[PDB]
């Protein structure tokens, strides 16, 4: 998920601008739901996932809010101590404590019903994996017991009118989420919200800790510790699931890192490129980042160093010169199937081989597999989510930076050979692979573009519509499932705020019994494809003048 | 009128709810949701609670078991129980509104029942606050804020210590899964502030 908030010092024809693209994957009907609420202290417009009571993306005419997942480490694992003699008990602080347990029965269509038990300790529910007669593992979340408070916090924040009021709500949201703020006056802000453990000294949170008591969390850290900034010197706030703040630690996931190589830099350059940006230019950052190859910037210099002294006719050299001429912005050919430039495929193959030759070779089987993906892998339907730099690639980047990396290279990923030799051999592989599939004339290579699919099964893999309701879009775009933009105090409009969003395929998922699809079942689908957007209305006046229908209900509780 | 809820949809079908009090407002949201996404929300409830197999069969038994092993319903229920009446009114109202449309659906299914229900062989039932809460719990908290690989991480470290020796093994774990990297691009600039804490990267809990 990405987000850029632009403040008064950088906004042209406006005081502030907010552009959010949360990346939840693509589904039909739409992952988010458009809704406006007016009464009982609320006055809002925007769209929200699964129609939660609270809008994750929206504004109230005074401030605007958005989100990106934070990926802080808010989850640890305690190894509980069991004994065969006290089934269902575990040792905690010198005593055998009975586990919580409950019985569940899975009823099954055209099958037999199955009963099973679920177990829980003071540390969390027990994992059905890694189980022994002596040990069982409990998953501890810092947000445990605050799920419902986080939902309410996300609802009450919509009523805030300034930074103070909004942070008061941000403090009650316990999940690890980046929240963003903007207002009519041009102020902007960011808070890495969430509950985080106050761990014992010596607790390495990348690894499990004993459950017997001594390693228990001391409590949770106060909100003062949550990274935040109000009106930064830079005049903008950009995030793409990158690190919140200097020296802030990431999720313990082995596949997740915040390092020198990070896709957020791509947003940063476009925002620093021009002193001020208008709303239209802020919106165009979606299209540009959507299409930006994320590995080119990271490895071109290494690629250039390795080939700088080869003769003109060396094919390894030609492949690098091809990348040197490229801005890295992928575009479809008129066929609607291939990319204009073969750069990504060159990168994909080169990177894949480099990882095999470096990171993968240094790591013991089969953990080695965790570092082999290039980050381009996909299916005929296309990526299920965003595209990122792979763990392996990030580790390789620290290594090709040499002394410029603050990360000690405990082991030489290049195992004694000069880097150039290894880079070159990976380029040899790339040329052989690609030249046999496309022939020897790079200029006519027509490599397969990635496509995009709005799936009928939700993220869980569960049908949320019939199979034929699946929609396809030729061009994969590395962008939000939805995109919304709020522009405060626009100089060319009579309202103090303007907003836009796109909720594809449409607002409605309804199909009548006879198969008649609803009027708004598919009317945002083409708009998504061409980086278009529709206005979000807030005022009674704006809403009345764009009304298509109305119903008035009378009910008492 | 305090019993009145006004619903206005715009040129995209996007609903705007107008109401005086909390319960009526969220009733209104709930109503229009059940109009727009009933099948999707029914299947989402089933996904977040582990009741998919009841309607889709044995291919989802493991899915269902997995969902239920990852949460504790009673604790969610007790959180709802501790809510003030105004906060409760958000969940009750939302559910109540969905229930109003759901009841008209099952009264006149010949015209109002979403086709998928016919296709998939079952009808929609009523919702309670617990159901709304779990939508959020199941698709926001469990999907995005429930991430750990600590068991796996320990296994990598273990294997690295075996291949490279204790000290070097640890150093290599710090090379592949560092705690922090000072060169990481940050959303907040260094001039603004930095994170006050440390953290041990030598596994001192063993
Ligand atoms: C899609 C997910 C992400 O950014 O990882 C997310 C979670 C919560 C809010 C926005 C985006
Ligand atoms: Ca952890």
């Amino acid at each position: 998920s990405n987000m850029w908030v632009i403040g008064k010092s950088k906004a042209q024809d406006a005081k502030a601008i907010m552009v959010n693209g949360p990346q939840f994957g693509w589904y039909a009907p739409a992952y988010t739901y458009g809704i406006g609420l007016h009464g009982a202290g609320y006055d809002v417009t925007g769209n929200t996932p699964f129609a939660y009571p609270g809008l994750v993306f929206g504004h109230n005419g005074v401030i605007s809010w958005g989100s990106t997942a934070g990926f802080g480490d808010d989850v640890d694992i305690f190894a509980e101590r069991l004994s065969a003699e006290k089934p269902g008990y575990y040792l905690h602080n010198g005593k055998w404590v009975k586990m919580l347990s409950r019985e569940e029965t899975i009823t099954v269509k055209n099958g037999q019903a199955e009963t099973f038990t679920v177990w829980r300790t003071v540390h969390g529910n027990i994992l059905q994996t890694d189980q022994t007669t002596q040990t069982a593992y409990a998953k501890s979340r810092a947000w445990d017991g605050k799920e419902v408070a986080s939902l309410l916090a996300w609802t009450h924040q919509m009523k805030a009118k300034n930074w103070q009021e909004w942070t008061q709500q941000a403090a009650k949201q316990a999940l690890t989420i980046n929240w963003y703020y903007a207002d009519v006056n041009g102020n902007i802000g960011y808070v890495h919200t969430g509950a985080y453990p106050d761990r014992q000294s010596g607790h390495d949170p990348r690894l499990p800790v004993p459950g017997t008591g001594k390693w228990d969390w001391k409590g949770l850290l106060p909100f003062e510790m949550n990274p935040k900034v109000y009106n930064p010197q830079s005049g903008y706030i950009a995030n793409w699931n990158n690190s919140p703040q200097k020296d802030y630690p990431a999720s313990d996931l082995f596949a997740f890192l915040w390092g020198g190589a990070d896709r957020v830099t791509e947003i940063d350059r476009l925002l620093e490129q021009k002193p001020r940006l208008t709303a239209d230019q802020a919106w165009d950052v979606i299209r540009q980042t959507s299409r930006q190859d994320l590995n080119l910037r990271l490895f071109l210099p290494t690629l250039q160093a390795a080939t700088s002294g080869l003769t003109q006719s060396d094919p390894r050299r030609q492949l690098v010169e091809t990348l040197t001429r490229w801005d890295g912005i992928n575009l479809l050919n008129d066929d609607g199937k291939t990319w204009q430039q073969p750069g990504s495929a060159i990168l994909n193959v080169w990177l894949t081989s480099m990882l095999k030759r470096t990171v993968v070779a240094a790591v013991p089987m089969p953990f080695d597999k965790w570092y082999s993906a290039s980050g381009y892998e996909t299916t005929q339907d296309g990526p299920t989510g965003s595209l990122n730099i792979s763990v392996g690639a990030k580790i390789l980047y620290e290594a090709v930076q040499g002394d410029k990396s603050p990360i000690p290279q405990a082991v030489d990923l290049f195992a004694g050979k000069p880097q150039q030799e290894v880079v070159l051999a990976a380029l040899e592989d790339t040329w052989e692979t690609l030249s046999k599939r496309y022939g020897n004339n790079v200029s006519n290579w027509k490599t397969p573009a990635m496509a995009l699919t709005f799936r009928a099964n939700n993220f869980f893999g569960v049908p949320q519509a019939a199979a034929e309701e699946t929609r396809h879009q030729a061009e994969y775009q590395n962008r939000g499932t939805e995109n919304d933009m709020i522009v405060f105090s626009p100089t060319t409009s009579d309202r103090p705020v303007l907003a836009w969003d796109v909720v594809a395929p449409g607002q409605s998922g309804f199909i009548a019994p006879d198969g008649t699809v609803d009027k708004h079942y598919e009317d945002q689908l083409k708009m998504y494809e061409n980086f278009g957007r529709k206005s979000l209305w807030l005022t009674k006046q704006d809403v009345e003048a764009h009304k298509e229908s109305q119903e008035v209900l009378h009910v008492q509780r | 009128s305090s019993s009145e809820i006004k619903i206005v949809r715009d040129e995209y079908g996007m609903p705007h709810i107008y109401a005086n009090d909390t319960w009526h407002l969220f009733y209104g949201y709930g109503y229009v949701v059940a109009q727009d996404r009933l099948f999707q929300m029914e299947m989402a409830r089933r996904s977040t609670q582990g009741t998919v197999a009841e309607v889709l069969g044995k291919d989802f038994v493991k899915f269902d078991k997995d969902i239920r092993r990852n949460y504790w319903p009673d604790a969610i229920r007790a959180q709802i129980a501790a809510l003030s009446p105004e906060d409760m009114s958000i969940l009750q109202g939302y559910a109540d509104g969905m229930n109003a449309w759901i009841d008209k659906v099952n009264t006149n299914p010949e015209t109002l029942l979403p086709k998928q229900f016919n296709t998939f062989g079952f009808t929609p039932k009523r919702w309670e606050p617990f159901d709304v809460a779990m939508i959020f719990v199941g698709t926001m908290a469990n999907r995005f804020s429930d991430s750990t690989s600590e068991i796996d991480n320990l296994a990598l470290l273990t294997a690295l210590k075996d291949k490279y020796g204790v000290s070097q093994g640890m150093a290599v774990f710090n090379q592949l899964k560092w705690l922090v990297n000072p060169s990481a691009p940050t959303t907040i600039a260094v001039q603004e502030s930095n994170y006050p804490l440390k953290f041990n990267q030598q596994n001192s809990q063993t």
